[PDB]
RNA sequence: CUCCGGGGAGGCGGCAAAUAUCCUUUGAUCCGGAGAUGUCUGAAUGGGGGAACCCACCUACUUUAAGGUAGGUAUUGCAACAUGAAUACAUAGUGUUGCAAGGCGAACGAGGGGAAGUGAAACAUCUCAGUACCCUUAGGAAAAGAAAUCAAUUGAGAUUCC
RNA sequence: UAUAAUGGGUCAGCGACUUAUAUUCAGUAGCGAGGUUAACCGUAUAGGGGAGCCGUAGAGAAAUCGAGUCUUAAUAGGGCG
RNA sequence: GAACCCACUGUCGUUGAAAAGCCAGGGGAUGACUUGUGGAUAGGGGUGAAAGGCUAAUCAAGCCUGGUGAUAGCUGGUUCU
RNA sequence: AUAGCACUCUGCAAACACGAAAGUGGACGUAUAGGGUGUGAUGCCUGCCCGGUGCUGGAAGGUUAAUUGAUGGGGUUAGCG
RNA sequence: UUCUAACUCUGUCCCGUGAUCCGGGACGAGGACCGUGUCUGGUGGGUAGUUUGACUGGGGCGGUCUCCUCCUAAAGAGUAA
RNA sequence: CCACAAGUCGAGCAGGUACGAAAGUAGGUCUUAGUGAUCCGGUGGUUCUGUAUGGAAGGGCCAUCGCUCAACGGAUAAAAG
């Protein structure tokens, strides 16, 4: 399913409002997508499936820091 | 449950002591065309009439 | 980003100069080519530190 | 069916009488507590399947004939051990052992989604209503909870309920 | 509506202005310029519990005044009392 | 032109032998044919050599249970002196 | 409905359809193929109109969205009075 | 205009592996495009909820809908089509 | 005059004013048609209010502006068959 590995996010449920202020169900979805990161350590490529705030934080964190983090919460990377 | 007041009313309706007060209409606009008249006598509030006074006792209970 | 260049760069430096580059840049070239580092405090005290001169006779 | 305790003239459950064999003061029937046995289906878990059926494998003991008795054989997660590619180290993968989980069931709790009939004397904002319903998952309760909170004489002092 | 307008083949049994809360008026009882407690405690219809509510003052949109007050330059006039 | 598959005309039947038939005639009958068994498509959906046809004797939106005791300025009814 | 005819789309991870997605049909096909639309064996044939609506190809003038934020006008107060 | 390193391949080869799924590895062709998220303009009976007045010698069509003057109006006021 | 909401006539008092020598006359035009409630906002004033306090924003009061709401007591800001 649609969900962030680093963050957490997911599609959240809110309103389409017209000018009439008609209001109808609609979902806001993230920015999500798979990207293939270097891990030095183990000599090898990881893909996640992840947002770009989950690449701003891998930016300030080390790809090191936030895949030790993930493991700790048992995702099997 | 309580009686709920009529919102609507209790902006337009406030008690004295006999009875209860009201402002006029006509004053809004459309002021030009009227006579000094009828825009001084058109100022100021006057009294519920008593053929509505009872309408005006079931949509404000409480005040 | 800011990146510490490990070794020359034919426009950014040469050999530890701290240099801001588009973050796609550094992410999907230098860092995991080894060409640069990131400019946190500890990586610095990593580079100044010891390796410093090691990096430097390793001019080629 | 067994043991312990209670009880003391009858009893062999009911519809449901009747009969025969009988049991019982050497303590019956009956009552309470603790054990033993406990076919097949069903989460059903050795494989399969149209539920209560069809077909098996391995180990030990036993029989002499085409068997019997006892045990083991599901999946997933975790841990230990062994093994192990592309590919040199490794990793993925694979196997064994041990532990745990799944399913059912009233209401109350927490969370993920979420109507319309109706009212507005029409109807779209609004209402109905975060209701009905669907989904996930606890406990005897749950949730909340110890101020980056209120108040406005500078005062109160966590949360919950009336 | 005798109506050729509706309903009932007949009998027996069942079948339709309720309940809760709030409010106003009438009757009745207690107390009376006062009346009354709610939650809650309570070997519990008692006794405690006065927070709160209604009445005792009005005028003005309001600040404000108050048997007065608003309007106004006005102590005039006028409206609510 | 028989079996088989259809359904053009007429009488009968219409509280039927039958909630669609009997009888006498009628059309196709080696093909775009008929048929058994077992499967797939599910309700604003399916399928349709297309009639809004069919989807369990139900179809301009199937059936069942819930919202639900929907709402009805309409019709009926409303019991002793 | 039909064989026949015509227009049109589609260069393949095709257009098109189902689905939320993954994916599936098209098709284990490749413009002599596949989808949509109309006409309806065959014979003779199929005239005029591009003003309207649509489609296809141009053009870079006018108008216009988010985004960006130049200027101008107020609120507050250190200070001056 | 070049490039590769994000990213694409319903292209070839190798391994997991007894496998036209998938994953990893090696190539090849593309490549900062395509494509996706948020915001934003256009289009949008494909789909959805609704609206579409009253008087009236039945309804529809036609006419009318508020105000002033005269008559009907029966010597006060009022009085319908 | 009148269901309400509205509508009509008005002597007289105070202030300022115009024309008359003066007594005086003048609160639109011989009169009866020339019209639109509420909500929501705009503008000019204001000794009212101002969510800790001083301000301010916003609101109130007085004057005034925007409807062929003509189905003219005006069901929505927004609707055909
Ligand atoms: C990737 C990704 O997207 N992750 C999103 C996670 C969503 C989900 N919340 C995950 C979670 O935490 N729990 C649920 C995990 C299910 C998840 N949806 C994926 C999955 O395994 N589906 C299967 C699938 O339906 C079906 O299998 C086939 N072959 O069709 C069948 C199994 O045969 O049932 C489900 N499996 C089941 N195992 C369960 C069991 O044993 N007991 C209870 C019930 O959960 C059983 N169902």
């Amino acid at each position: 399913s649609k969900v962030c590995q680093v963050t957490g996010k997911r599609p959240v449920v809110g309103n389409n409002v017209s000018h009439a202020n008609n209001k109808t169900k609609r979902r806001f979805e993230p920015n999500l997508h798979h990207h293939r990161f270097w891990l030095e350590s183990e000599k090898r490529f990881v893909r996640l499936r992840l947002t770009t705030k989950g690449m701003r934080i891998i930016d300030k964190l080390g790809i090191e820091k936030v895949v030790a983090d993930l493991r700790a919460q048992g995702q099997k990377i | 449950a309580k009686l709920k007041t009529r919102r609507g009313a209790a902006k337009r309706f406030k008690a004295t002591a006999n009875g209860f007060k009201r402002k006029q209409a006509f004053k809004r606009h459309i002021l030009t065309k009227k006579s000094a008249k009828r825009i001084r006598q058109l100022r100021g509030c006057v009294m519920v009439h008593v053929s509505d006074v009872a309408s005006v006792r079931r949509m404000c209970p409480y005040i | 980003m800011d990146v510490i260049l490990l070794q020359r760069i034919k426009n950014l430096g040469k050999l530890g100069d701290k240099v801001s580059v588009k973050a796609g840049y550094g992410r999907n070239f230098l860092i995991p080519q080894g060409k640069a580092v990131a400019a946190t405090e500890a990586n610095t005290a990593a580079f100044e530190a010891r390796r410093a001169e090691l990096e430097k006779q390793e001019a080629e």
